[PDB]
RNA sequence: UCAAAGCUUAGAUACCCUGGA
DNA sequence: CTCCAGGGTATCTAAGCTTTGA
């Protein structure tokens, strides 16, 4: 009623690890193993560099994650070792099979790492080279491989490099070791999906996501993908894959909503209960026509706008300086919404994503972050009474699954930012026949 | 208590009246509106017609200023239409954005003349008349023979047929050539990036400076219809 | 591009309108 | 009935920075 807020706490948007355990904390794969797992069989390509980068690449890929003499800290879990003794995992590398990649002329990179590049021996290829070169060949690489189960994972001479300062070398291994038992196969986790509830409680926890993303450059001419979501506790089917705007024209619109509910129809098949479309930018009219005509009153929907670029702020309780919970939710229901007419947009729903945070001592201590936090607004279209404290924890939790950040301190939707790296990608593929769906992996 | 950069209206915007004239160039329509901004004069290009409203009783002054205005600019114009138009915000957003945008220039500059006795030429607040909406420059600086500024910028918005209007701080660089350097994004993170005090009390600051108690924001659209919006202030569920 | 955040810049897009072809 | 060029206001995508994640 009206216009109220709220804080919501952190300990409702757990996420799901091995053996069913919830926690706020994805970082916490160290002390509840990952939610599933692959053996991963490196194959770390190195390209034209000095001695010191091998040196840091044997550092990095060996001794950290392999070598059980060397006492990692792994925070968050007192084990020490490689991942094979942290996390559970087949971890397999040995540092004699690293290619000495070298390079004269353009295009050289991508015939040079593919004649490196092995299917049968690995089913990841870290890729390391300078930022020039990977700058301008990680899109083309990753279109390339893409659909194939040849999964790379670049790294840049810096990132090496920074493995010297004993703050990095704390830092920035964990969140690359999750990122490879993601990219062989495993999923470090999933998100508890019970909160769907509180969405609208006339329904499981399970139902459907799409967040449309638009990818501008593709040789100046705006582009995009669609993405794809779904939980029931136990699946995650994360698919990701497909214009003189910011907007799908209605036939785009509407075979994308068709093709987006067969492929649930394929997952499971019970004529997705709820379709949650999040989109990057205003409900055109040509998204509406589509909508109304594919979903109608068939379906229930949710089309949640996330604008980024907002000018709200919000400060408070004048003691604690004037700096803001993390999950702080602004609610402002509309009256006039949807007398059965057309017009769907229901409430709006400002969230703090990034402020203080209370992490673990890993010995609770407060944290914080260095400006002020920049609030999205989630302006919500419905064809039904949907509870704006449900859209704000689905929004939380969607932000968390991200298997690139374990942390709290993000506030980008994952679903629109791996559609706007497969629209991007979209311009080095040639061949759409199996394109049709593939994995977020592959462009994780 | 939650406090935000928010001033929100109370009750739904009370149905809108704006006189209209026919003018046959829209272009130098524009500029004509920007200029007359200044005089009480809020007005909006659309349909050929400048619908606007305004602050002056007498009907001869406003049909003097609006006359003059439209002869420097060389438009063939008409008579007033005395009420030519109903507004209900909500049906038309962009209407009532650029005539409360207008009315809030308005009262802006005439705060100006009062909060800028006590002032140095470095911290002179001034309304920045280019590809931007309301923006108010109160901080220069000469950051390596760089010119940038600190300064509130206002937006407006419509929601369920009430005003929202936000302002915030934001730093802008007039320097003609390309930054090319690193010294100067460094300085420029280091002054534009601050913490929520600083942010939070130039804020306080502004909206003191133009409408007192910073707890409200009265702007007269017309002779009575007045938007007056208050912070937020929301405490919890 | 190990990841993210909060800044500033450039261009582009959407909504309404105007002109021309 | 269809584009391109313009205007005002508000966003969006992409680049360059700094800091942060012990
Ligand atoms: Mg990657």
């Amino acid at each position: 009623m009206s216009e109220y807020a709220t804080i919501l706490p952190e300990n409702k948007i757990n996420v799901i690890f091995r053996s069913n355990n919830k926690y706020h904390v994805p970082e916490f794969i160290t002390v509840f193993k990952p939610y599933e797992g692959r053996d991963i069989n490196l194959q770390v390509l190195v390209v034209n560099g000095d001695n010191e980068i091998y040196d840091l690449t044997k550092l990095l890929f060996y001794e950290i994650y392999v070598k059980d003499d060397t006492k990692y800290p792994w925070p968050y879990t007192k084990t020490r070792g490689g991942i094979s003794r942290v996390f559970g995992i087949r971890y397999n590398f040995d540092p004699s099979t690293i290619s000495r990649i070298n390079i004269n002329s353009e295009n050289d990179f991508i015939s040079s790492i593919s004649n490196q590049l092995d299917m049968n021996r690995f089913n990841v290829a870290v890729i390391i080279a300078n930022r020039k070169l990977t700058k301008e060949f990680h899109d083309k690489t990753k279109a390339a491989l893409i659909g194939s189960r040849i999964r790379t994972q670049f790294v840049t001479f810096t990132t090496l490099k920074r493995l010297k300062n004993r703050k990095y070398k704390a830092t920035i291994p964990l969140p690359l070791a999750v990122q490879l038992i993601a990219k062989a196969g495993g999923t470090p986790w999933i998100v508890d999906s019970s909160i769907y509830n509180d969405l609208s409680k006339n329904v499981s926890s399970n139902g459907m996501l799409m967040g449309i993303a638009f990818a501008r450059t593709r040789k100046d001419k705006i582009t995009y993908s669609v993405g794809y979501f779904t939980t029931l506790n136990n699946y995650y089917q994360r698919f990701d894959v497909q214009t003189e705007g910011l907007y799908v024209p209605k036939e785009a619109m509407v075979k994308t909503l068709e093709s987006g509910i067969g492929w649930y129809k394929n997952i499971i098949g019970i004529t997705p209960p709820l379709l949650i479309i999040f989109k990057t930018s205003p409900m055109h009219k040509d998204e509406k026509e589509a909508i109304e005509a594919v979903l109608g009153k068939d379906i229930k929907w949710v089309f949640i706008h996330a604008q980024y670029n907002t000018p709200v702020r919000i400060f408070g309780n004048k003691e604690d300086d004037y700096k803001v919970n993390r999950g702080t939710v602004i609610i402002k229901k509309r009256k006039r919404w949807n007398p059965n007419n057309g017009d769907y947009l229901h409430s709006e729903i400002v969230i703090t994503a990034t402020g203080k945070y209370r992490k673990p001592s890993t010995k609770t201590e407060e944290r914080y972050i260095s400006g002020t936090p920049r609030p999205i607004t989630l302006n919500v279209y419905s064809s039904f009474d949907v509870n704006p404290i449900g859209v704000a924890e689905l929004t939380l939790s969607q932000i968390k699954a991200d298997w690139e950040h374990p942390d709290i301190r993000k506030r980008k939707i994952t679903v629109l930012k791996y559609a706007n790296r497969m629209a991007k990608i979209i311009q080095y593929i040639n061949n759409l026949s199996s394109v049709p769906s593939v994995d977020v992996r592959d462009v994780l | 208590v939650l406090e935000s950069n928010m001033f929100k209206t109370e009750q739904e915007l009370p149905e809108l009246i704006v006189n209209c004239i026919e003018i046959d160039n829209e272009k130098e329509a524009h500029k004509v509106v920007k200029e007359i901004s200044k005089y009480g004069i809020f007005g909006v290009v659309r349909e050929k017609k400048i619908f606007f409203t305004t602050v002056i009783e007498d009907d001869d002054f406003l049909k003097d200023r609006l006359t003059e205005v439209l002869k420097n600019y060389n438009i063939n114009f008409s008579d007033i239409k005395k009420n030519c138009k109903k507004i209900i915000p909500e049906d038309n957003k962009d209407y009532f954005s650029q005539i409360f945008l207008n009315a809030l220039r308005y009262v802006i500059y005439q705060k100006l003349e009062d909060i800028n006795k006590d002032k140095k030429e470095n911290e002179r607040w001034t309304i920045n008349e280019s590809e931007d909406g309301v923006y108010i420059c109160k901080e220069r600086y000469d950051i390596d023979n760089y010119k940038i500024c600190v300064g509130a910028k206002f937006t407006i918005k419509v929601f369920d047929n009430k005003a929202e209007l936000y302002v915030d701080r934001k730093l802008k660089l007039y320097d003609e050539d390309k930054k090319l350097t690193r010294k100067l994004r460094g300085k420029i993170n280091k002054m534009s990036v601050v913490e929520p005090k600083t942010r939070y009390e130039f804020i306080r600051e502004i909206i003191q400076e133009i409408s007192g108690n910073f707890d409200y924001i009265n702007i007269k659209l017309s002779k009575d219809y007045t938007v007056n919006m208050t912070r937020t202030k929301l405490n919890e569920k």
